[PDB]
């Protein structure tokens, strides 16, 4: 009935007048809802996340035990962001970042912003300021276990201070989300594990700093160490696994695996070997691997070296793997 | 402590008021109100005492709490959620029961547990071969009879239609959650 | 389970629970079901986290759905007031009560205490929305989040956000949980659910419902048919 | 409140129930926006209504029952933090005040069939105050009279 | 607590004093019709439905019964647990096991007697 | 830990050493009796302490060395 349509148009117009153009519109016409992603620095994890990376404008959480590889993963993410021209920022609340190693991983330290907040409040305030600034594209927070309320710093060891950090996190997310979506900024939180007392059933692990972040997060990643990597009697890397334990973009509960080699970072070409084997582009022959008939080498390390020394074949392999998966 | 609770129970009746924390501490034989405060808080956390604004609001039990599920067949997700209680004596069961679980599947029919039943568990981590136990295998729970040898553990069924489940300790994590002690059925 | 066959018209509802439990999927399925009968539906996304393509997979007519992403709680509630007095919209969704934020709080710093403001704003909202919703015959659904209550010695420590008005004004209240996984071989393709009725003015309360959610599809209808 | 007044003045209505004193809203709030401050408007309105209705109610012999709601007093150090909406006027005029509270459940196997309810008399001017009452409300039946009789 | 019925001799009800094993405080409201008392059984004859030797079977006492229900009854003044199927003037008590056979004794010679339904099962035996 | 923080804030001490962490008894455990349950209290204290010391140490440029003992995990 047209008497309904006239009322509908009148109401929409009045809303738009009071609150401005673009306050309300058909969901099939709003191009700002479309999702956009940036690379995570490993092909396997980008496959695990269905859309091909981390979404812009959302919130992301990463946690694991100690020496898992969180900081190196986030530095590798920053690195790939900057090579496309974007601006980044780092907040080292634990007071432990190392410029030289961050350079070796590939970050450009002459343009990366940094900050070592005295308290958690100013950490979150700096994050809000940067988001409103509209000129920073990636932000990462070193640890939510280092974000002290101002009362704790001025108090004494042993005071209760019960539940303050949870209130801080709740207020922070509640205020930030809109600014981060307007400015098209990606924010990553790192978190440590603790253990619950008194739980009688289930996994007794937990993460620090209240429980609003898990509601407001869009992707949650879990990173753990599973083995050593050796060239002789001396270790040179670590085996890793990643679980996508939450997802608002594609289907959750997938896994990724890769190596982290000290001084270098994530080993990209090992992923090409593994995925070429999976997609039948690389012919496995027992301990020997062959590509299009030719024997490239024996063992994973040898095959990776062969690929490193023969760029064109690695190129075509990477493009085909991208096309299939 | 029970003696502390009794001290309030009779002191309040004898004098009409609860004793001060200093009085309780002095009776306890230590020079600190913290001695009385710790016991008062422990009783309060037990559900026996109420506290408001640092003072006792009063001196004012639901039985075994049903906590989660468990799978007789393939492993099932482990997630504690205390949905309700049941009023039944711990003394009934052989080692004292601690909580209840809901059973899905039919892989223990011969012994006498079946779909939809409640299983009483006694919390512990010391168990030996041949007992009925509850195990978690990478955040999933199962109930079966144990047979441990070397680096592999066998979780056997008690029904000829099901085959045993075997886990290698070098690949998956294995934590024993307790020991089964009985069953309650109300369907 | 609901007793009367579904959610009533011209009244307020509240769906809450833990995270990754199924609130958004359920509400989008309600919207999709209503659009097959010719009604007009709207969505207020305060958390800035809706995904349009996935809303098309479940069935929503994305081209005929009104979406608004407000800045503050007051504006978000005033848009609902305008729609309720329009007389043309038949379903409204507010993504979360937690995301609503008083304007005075947006201006302040992150340590500032705005003690008690959100609850008062909500208690005004209900007072103003109750009458118009009935007059216009509009269903309004609130979604909520769970937080723990500190200082509870014994009993249930959970609690929802936003004060106490919504409990009194809500005609129905649904609690939704995830209880298991659905697998094809070694893969995971869905999640088992249990929905409990905790307040009900149109039938008896404290009933239940269990179904499946399959990623990329809606609720599993034929499994419910089999079980029934 | 004008409907209440007119029915009281008609002389032919013997019980009037108002379903929530919280849901009563002044016009200023109705025509305003969400977020404004209309402090004390509802309280003043209710006080006026009370002192106007007191005489008519007795003149025509009608019984007027208000239902209300709970809210929390903020930042209170000691005492009880619960409160009722609508100002302090209604507490003075009331001839009896009742608090009803649910304290348990009625179960048959796994099915909940009803509720167990405490009730208290926190103010009374027809007899002594502070007596209790207890009974069951079973869905489809309301108060269970015969259980009360079996107990008494 | 609720009384427990152990071994039962003929000529007296199940709840006779010498039949009382003791008191176990189990809330009677847990079961669909209120449980009145408990009764130990040697349940080899009802295995397939999950009843075993040594377990306890809760009973809500009543003489009313319908078809298809599991009932505690007496034949020859002897206690037994079995399901009921009625032909008319004749009625048979049936097992739920793979090796047992029906009971159709003649009422004119020996009549069946009901004492209560079976509402639920509780056990504490060795595993 | 209070003394540690007090010297860290001063800016005049370059090295601090804590002889053992297994001996850092909480106050509540000191005033109690043997056999009392003090589930997870020292761990909470330690988390608070690290949270409060992490910044003062780097600002003042001081090195803090913790010595620790070994115990066994039952039922592994
Ligand atoms: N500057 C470095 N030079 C060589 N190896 C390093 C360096 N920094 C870290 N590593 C190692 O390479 C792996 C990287 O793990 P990390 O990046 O430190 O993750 P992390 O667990 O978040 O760090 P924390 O703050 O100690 S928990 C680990 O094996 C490190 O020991
Ligand atoms: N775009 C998507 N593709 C595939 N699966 C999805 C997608 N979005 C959500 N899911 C999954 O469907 C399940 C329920 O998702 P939701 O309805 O969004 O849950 P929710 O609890 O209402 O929202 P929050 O933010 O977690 S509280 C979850 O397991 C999701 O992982
Ligand atoms: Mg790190
Ligand atoms: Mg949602």
């Amino acid at each position: 009935d047209e008497n309904k349509q006239k009322a509908l148009a009148a109401a929409l117009g009045q809303i738009e007048k009071q609150f401005g153009k673009g306050s309300i519109m058909r969901l099939g016409e709003d191009r700002s809802m479309d999702v956009e992603t940036i690379s995570t620095g490993s092909l396997s994890l980008d496959i695990a996340l269905g859309a091909g990376g981390l979404p812009m404008g959302r919130i992301v959480e990463i946690y694991g035990p100690e020496s898992s590889g969180k900081t190196t993963l986030t530095l590798q993410v920053i690195a790939a962001a900057q090579r496309e021209g974007k601006t980044c920022a780092f907040i080292d609340a634990e007071h432990a970042l190392d410029p030289i190693y961050a350079r070796k991983l590939g970050v450009d330290i002459d343009n990366l912003l940094c900050s070592q907040p005295d308290t958690g409040e100013q950490a979150l305030e700096i994050c809000d300021a940067l988001a409103r600034s509209g000129a920073v594209d990636v932000i990462v927070v070193d640890s939510v276990a280092a974000l002290t309320p101002k009362a704790e710093i001025e108090g004494e060891i042993g005071d209760s201070h019960m539940g303050l950090a949870a209130r801080m996190m709740s207020q922070a997310m509640r205020k930030l989300a809109g600014n981060l979506k307007q400015s098209n900024t990606l924010l990553i939180f790192i978190n440590q594990i603790r253990m619950k007392i008194g739980v009688m059933f289930g996994n007794p692990e937990t993460t620090t700093g209240g429980n609003a972040l898990k509601f407001y997060a869009s992707v949650r990643l879990d990173i753990r160490r599973i083995g050593a990597v050796k060239e002789g009697e001396n270790v040179v890397g670590s085996e890793t696994r990643v679980k996508v334990v939450k997802n608002k973009i594609a289907a959750p509960f997938k896994q990724a695996e890769f190596q982290i080699l000290y001084g270098e970072g994530i080993n990209f070409y090992g992923e090409l070997v593994d995925l070429g084997v999976k997609e039948k582009l690389i012919e496995k022959a027992g301990a020997w691997y062959s590509y299009k008939g030719e024997k490239i080498g024996q063992g994973k390390a040898n095959a990776t070296a062969w690929l490193k020394d023969n760029p064109e074949t690695a190129k075509e392999i990477e493009k085909k793997v991208r096309e299939l998966l | 402590q029970q003696e502390v609770f009794d001290l309030i129970r009779d002191h309040i009746s004898q004098t009409g008021m609860p004793p001060t924390r200093a009085e309780i501490a002095q009776r306890l034989g230590f020079r600190s109100p913290n001695a009385a405060e710790e016991h008062l808080k422990a009783l309060a956390r037990k559900g026996v005492i109420e506290i408001v604004s640092g003072a006792s609001r009063g001196i004012r039990e639901e039985g075994l709490p049903l906590v989660g599920r468990v799978a007789a067949g393939e492993p099932l997700l482990a997630q504690q959620h205390i949905e309700g209680h049941y009023q039944v004596d711990p003394s009934l069961f052989k080692p004292n029961a601690d909580f209840l679980l809901r059973v899905s599947g039919m892989s223990m029919k011969d012994i006498g547990i079946m779909d939809g039943d409640l299983l009483a568990v006694h919390k512990t981590q010391d168990v030996r071969n041949g007992q009925v136990v509850v195990a978690r295998i990478d955040d999933e729970v199962t109930v079966a009879r144990l047979k441990k040898q070397g680096n592999k553990v066998e979780l056997l069924p008690e029904n000829s239609e099901f085959k045993p489940i075997v886990v290698d300790l070098r690949q998956q994590s294995f934590t024993i959650e307790g020991l089964a002690v009985g069953v309650i059925r109300n369907g």
